[PDB]
């Protein structure tokens, strides 16, 4: 649709911090979607944007996006350790249990890279220990598996 | 200007870091015990190409340089994949250029660009080989091959996967010694004598068609034509090249060492008026450049694809035939190739002028021309086009030096560059001369979950490469001469990610098993195109020095910059700044 | 003459067709981007050879196109069948003929011509082929391999089939990198430490004989024995030589291109001087060829020609010089299998060898009367080009496939052309194919749906076929301390005659042995046994003479206006003499 | 001199007689058709290891040569066993002897001889050897490789064999080619191309370590590191190196045949001062050797002698310079495992530095003194030939010219050296080159037992090799550099013969069957070293004249000696002696 939905999806990509409050006082849809169904706030989200996350959440973005397979910019900042992107999102009402389409958590991400404080964060805020992803999977079998005792004893 | 020397390999269906790390790592870790070698550079990409440069001391004598760096190569060739193995890795003089560039193109509607490539390699470019004062020449195109075009949904309802397929071309276009009747050593007094003749390399798609797959148990043939479409066509279809708007392949021309220019090139043009009698309709010959040729680039954005590329260049095209008409002679428009990347996103239009003496007075000069096309094209949307005509500048490697890794090293090249941009005084266009990440599609397979149904890895492996990525499976003979054979997947079965789940795959058992119930998948970034310095991880940064101010004070502002970054991080001045 | 570097191959078994379209080809299609390349050609051969030549400009230093040549046969190597590889392909420098001529006898009578070959091929070929200067070394015969020449009836008989005999040699003559107890790193205090030993490669036919192909369900055992034949015998037995008519071998030797000869002969004879003393009793070397003092007599059959037919005009060749040429003539070196042409089992040659200058006064008894009478008295025999000569207005044509016509018809296209020359006598003499004609040969059919019916899978019967009846190389092994082949290959009394296909069975994938002949089909064709090719397209080379007086340029000439009323698609150049 | 070029090649765990027969006589029979060539020789060890040395007339172009050689290697290289071919064959055109050498160090021990080594391996290496002028690296250590090193007990729990560990690892630390999504050719409409990315090579031990073997029919699961320790360790254990008695790594530089001493040695250290920056804390590089001021001490033990016997030979000669010459010498950098020219358990040599030349004042204190000192303080150690050497009698081949064999050429090399013993007027210090027979494992496995269980020879095989002597199955990454993985047992299980009959291996019908069911063994005699020369055994005899003697008498008696030897039985000049 808008010129400057494409330009604030580029500036937020490459962390450009001004580039995104001048693209949004001029009118850029701050939802607007790239061809993989990522939003500025997914894109600021992968690659760890505290401010920019910040300044487009402020300007209403859609915390709870998904792409074309169902994963959310939680699901991001989760898999990628940004601890204090995970707080924001989840102070701005990220849904903690968002599945995506094989369905997988934001526990699962961060519990298979080893993220120990952002598992905690995670379930403060009620992600659901217990959720199985499509094979069966929980957070505690992927401890199991990747033979990490300190996520491990976390999870009981 | 320095000798130097290019490896070129291709892994086809590969991706940059698989190329880079089971290709170029090991042939560059290989390349010890050669003389008079400077420096060591390498690309390897989304294509599944990997070119290394090796660049030796000024006047080291090129043969022998080729020769070394071939013989080290060749002592590697069994470190590589099959798969690269394959399909040839050259070692090939690189640092002289084009004699000419010779188009060959169709007029009358009736050939695409892989039929004319075909015709060129089969009747034409063996007798411009063999041309006097010809050195390399260059095929831009293939000749055919015969193509299987596979259908998901017919290969499951007959229980049949894409390694059915390739095991059963292999057994039916197939040409192995079946040995004599009365060969030595004889029963004495043999009359006679005679050579058994088995089976022999399919000719045709019709052969191809009649392969079969299976008797079914109510005795019914499956055959290859009932899970596929055959053609012959390309190797490869990253390219698509024309000329003036119409399909065109051609020859790129390079003088023999110690041969004369002038000479050869009427040589080459005498031996192709030979030819011009026997081509088929509307085929004809172009000499697009010669010894006032300029480019215009075209690059998209992340993701987008050959057929939005296109467009853009038909608009660069239809722009030059119809806005210069009195300048350009012609646009010879290249879908898929550019110099600092190959890619679906990119482009480039080769513009040929009409002589000095046709474009009278400065307007109608190479420099006015490209102001005026950079300006109109600047209102392109969605697209980057700048026309250029081809002491100031610096060269610049950025090396990880300690196992950083390239999010790491992508990093530090980004502090780099912010802090060349706070000294606009000193510094102008400090930038990549490579590629961004981009979106990539990341398939995880479930181990336990294959093991559990009895799904082979090698079938799940095999079913997703050759399905989306081709398999270049065996030779045949078309009209008597050798060529190749790639499976694939038809292109409607192999676009969007939903398409994963259509493709089966048989377990031990017999049952057809769907890829989405042993897989699971995500976007993530990833390079296209990775690039590597002397043997370690690096990132090329180009730049030049701010008005008045000389290339040495620009580069010490540099080395200052480059001081400050990450532990880890090291540089190296290249090229024209070494 | 201009250098020319030379690529060979070998495919056992394979027929002219499969070598061109497997090998050749694929090779041929990498030979550009060399330097000072004038022209290629390429034979493709039903001995399973091929060789291709690449004739280089004048002044071309060879170290330089050789290694230009290699460097892109190497693009064409992993292409290739491995069955090729493993043979060992070749790439020489090497003057076309021969330096001088080594012969191998033995006095006592002890020892036959296969032992005598393999002698030459397993003590001596090897230090020959090292010696500086030395471009092409060609062995008059054939090195020992461990032969098992399998019995069909035998291997049905226990349900065995070729495949599972190459499966059990591969398995019980190999050779194991086993390890050591104690090896590093060890258990800090390890005092011993000893290389593990395990399987090694057998040596013998004993071992052979006693390899273990399965246990039956009543306890008792098949041996390889049981189903085979097992002997010492030749990688091949197509080449057999003598010596004034007794059992020889011997190593033809070529020049390297631009190496002094004086100096190399030495060379050669300096090594043949550290061999002598280590021979067993009755071996002598003799010198049958030295480079006038000698020439060669060749002798060209028509293709489909046997060994039997070839020696018996052979034997013709040396009964005249040691009858009529008895005065002349010191010594007769005929080899059988061997010519001009390179190899085939309707060819052969005989190298010549004078006495002394001053023991043949007269002009009637000089090299070049001597060779005129014997070219005059073998003019006459019959199904048979023999010609005497000792070492040039004529041409050299190609005629060439430019438009994928095939075989059969570039030949009806050179019959048309030869026809047509024959009605110009005064212009034209003797114009002429230099290949072969096609000749009968054996086509099989496998029925695909029957095999899969049936369960019998398609590389067990390919490999049955081939193994069978063409022989194969399956491994290595050591004989008297030297590395050597192992091939299997029926014997020969069962891969004689078209009914013996049917004798040979292939096990399905549900235990049941089935016959050759539920599963295919056969019928005779023609095709041929010397495919040529020149610069990468199908080729006829046709050779020929001005007539009395008349310049090359004027029947060059005409050959051209001939040319032009060929069909459509058919094209013609000018090679060797012709070429400038 | 007459210039030598070098093959070099590997098969791990392979005894002298697999190496030699497998690999060396096959390469030896290929060396045709090479210009120049005086003379051949070879050596083929139970480590694994051959060496071919091709000696060319003097005045040959070293380059040509080594062209000549590689290209005849080249057509040769598909002879050779898969595991040869896949180490990677190495060709050289260098001295013998060592230009300098490059000591590295951890001055803050925070790393291990280990680590060190894999660090130079890893970083320092390649791009030495890519330097002009170098013409032979050899690492003093190992690169890392991915160890796995097996449990027999576990694996036999589990019903699983080292056959099935190899698979899962080839499996699962693969590197896909998956292709794209929009690829080419593509469908009208497509908006979208990405690389798909499915499996990569894995990365850490944490990785391999959960490489799933298999699924038990109760549902739980079986990973690696159930059967396995995993860790980073090197490629091989037997050289391990010291400076002043203190853990080290290093390189030992040779010369490129014809390159400039001085302009090479400039360019190794130019190109260390690049690397240096980047070293991880304490790493520190020292200069133990650099050619006057330096010499070597050679040790050689008797075969047999295991690195801890070698170790304590090299202490006493490490302490002796570090005591008693300590105010002559700076430094000592100690190897075992390597010598002058071998390689192997019983050997190791020590590189001497000397203090500054103005600080030894006296004749006393110079070299010659200093290394004839060493010689005489050495030559009363216990069965190890030990002498100091800065860097000419005889030197004699016993040829087996007739089939005889290696226990025959040993009884004829004996009757010589007797023979030659008694005469102590015109010859002294006749002896053998190289190494004695030692006992070595002779294990035979049981065709018919093996069949009558169902036990494939092949798993029997694999299982017994991959054990006890390692087996390189593909490669991985490691801080983005490719390097090997590596299966083999732990070392506990196997140090003795008893630990033979601890493996397992599953039979068809699923059972597991010791080893002990289906071979047998014994101990016998054979050789760690056979010699070749011209392409037939040999064995290398060295002596040279008594006092008043000239070394042509001496030479004429070997001849007359020589000359009653067993029928069969030669002999040639070579070397000095040529
Ligand atoms: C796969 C199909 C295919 O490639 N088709 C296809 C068909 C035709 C072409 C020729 C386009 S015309 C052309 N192509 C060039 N290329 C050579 C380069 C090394 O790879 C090619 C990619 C492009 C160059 C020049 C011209 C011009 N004029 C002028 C100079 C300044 C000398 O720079 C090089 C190119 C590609």
């Amino acid at each position: 649709g808008s010129d400057l939905g494409k330009k604030l999806l580029e500036a937020a990509r490459a962390g450009r911090d001004d580039e995104v409050r001048i693209l949004m006082a001029n009118g850029a849809d701050v939802n607007a979607a790239d061809v993989v169904g990522w939003t500025p706030l997914h894109l600021a989200a992968y690659w760890g944007h505290l401010e920019i996350v910040e300044v487009l959440l402020k300007n209403g973005a859609d915390v709870n996006a998904y792409d074309t397979l169902g994963s959310t910019p939680l699901h991001l900042a989760a898999h990628f350790g940004h601890l204090e992107i995970v707080e924001v999102l989840l102070k701005n009402g990220a849904d903690v249990n968002a599945k995506d389409d094989n369905g997988i958590t934001p526990l699962h991400l961060a519990a298979n890279r080893g993220h120990l404080e952002i598992v905690e964060v995670l379930l403060k805020y009620g992600a659901d220990v217990n959720a199985q992803d499509k094979f069966g999977k929980t957070a505690f079998d992927i401890s199991i598996n990747n033979g990490n005792e300190d996520l491990a004893e976390i999870l009981q | 200007a320095p000798p130097a020397v290019t490896i070129s390999a291709s892994y086809p269906g590969a991706d940059a870091k698989t190329v880079q790390d089971t290709v170029t790592q090991v042939i560059e870790q290989n390349m010890n015990g050669i003389d008079n070698l400077m420096y060591m550079s390498s690309n390897s990409d989304s294509t599944g190409t990997v070119q290394i440069t090796l660049t030796f001391e000024s006047g080291t004598d090129a043969d022998i340089a080729q020769v070394q760096v071939q013989n080290k190569l060749q002592l590697a060739m069994p470190l590589l994949p099959q798969e690269v193995q394959q399909q040839g890795v050259s070692v090939e003089k690189s640092s002289s250029s084009f004699l000419m560039v010779v188009g060959v193109i169709n007029t009358d509607g009736t050939m695409t660009q892989e039929d004319i490539s075909d015709y060129v390699a089969a009747n034409m470019k063996d007798a411009i080989s063999r041309t006097s004062g010809v050195g390399d020449v260059q095929l831009f195109g293939s000749q055919y091959a015969m193509r299987i075009w596979m259908n998901p949904n017919e290969l499951n309802k007959f229980q049949l996967t894409p390694v059915d397929v390739i095991t059963a071309i292999k057994a039916q276009n197939a040409q192995v010694a079946a040995g004599q009747l009365g060969g030595t050593p004889p029963v004495k007094g043999q009359q006679l004598n005679a050579s058994i003749i088995a089976q022999t390399r399919l000719t045709s798609t019709e052969e191809f068609g009649k392969i079969l797959l299976k008797v079914n148990q109510d005795g019914s043939r499956v055959l290859l034509r009932d899970v596929a479409k055959i053609e012959l066509g390309g190797e490869n279809y990253d390219i698509i090249a024309e000329f003036n708007g119409q399909p065109a392949s051609g020859l790129g021309i390079k003088l023999a060492t110690g041969a004369n220019a002038l000479d050869t090139a009427a040589a080459i043009r005498a031996e192709l008026a030979k030819m011009e009698p026997f081509f088929p309709s509307g085929l004809k010959i172009v000499y697009p450049y010669d010894t006032g040729v300029f480019m215009t680039m075209v690059q998209l954005p992340a993701g987008a694809t050959q057929e939005r590329t296109q467009k853009v260049l038909n608009e660069v095209t239809h722009y030059y035939l119809t806005k210069e008409k009195n300048n350009v002679e012609s646009v010879f428009a290249v879908n898929g190739f550019g110099f600092a990347g190959r890619g679906q996103n990119t482009g480039i239009a080769f513009v040929s002028l009409k002589d000095w003496a046709d474009r009278p007075g400065e307007e109608n000069k190479v420099e006015a021309i490209t102001m005026r096309a950079t300006r109109a094209f600047s209102q392109i949307k969605d697209a980057m086009v700048f026309a250029f005509n081809l002491a100031t500048g610096f060269d610049f490697e950025l090396i990880d030096q300690a196992g950083l890794g390239h999010e790491k090293l992508t990093q530090a090249r980004n502090q780099l560059l912010a802090e060349a941009a706070k000294h606009p005084d000193m510094l102008t266009s400090v930038r990549p001369n490579g590629l961004e990440d981009t979106p990539q599609f990341k398939i995880d397979i479930d181990q336990e979950k294959a093991q559990a149904l009895g799904v082979s890895i090698n079938d799940i492996n095999t079913t997703l490469g050759a399905a989306w990525g081709g398999s270049y499976v065996n030779d045949f003979i078309d009209r008597g001469r050798v060529k190749k054979v790639y499976v694939m997947s038809e292109a409607k079965y192999r676009m969007l990610p939903d398409d994963i789940g259509d493709w089966y795959v048989r377990a031990a058992d017999g049952q057809m098993v769907p890829f989405s119930a042993f897989s699971s998948s995500r976007w993530e970034y990833g390079s296209p195109r990775l690039e590597r310095y002397n043997g370690l991880p690096s990132m090329e940064i180009l730049g030049q020095a701010a008005p008045g101010k000389s290339t040495g004070e620009a580069m010490e502002l540099m080395e200052q910059l480059a001081s400050k970054l990450p532990t880890g991080v090291g540089y190296d001045w290249t090229g024209m700044s070494y």
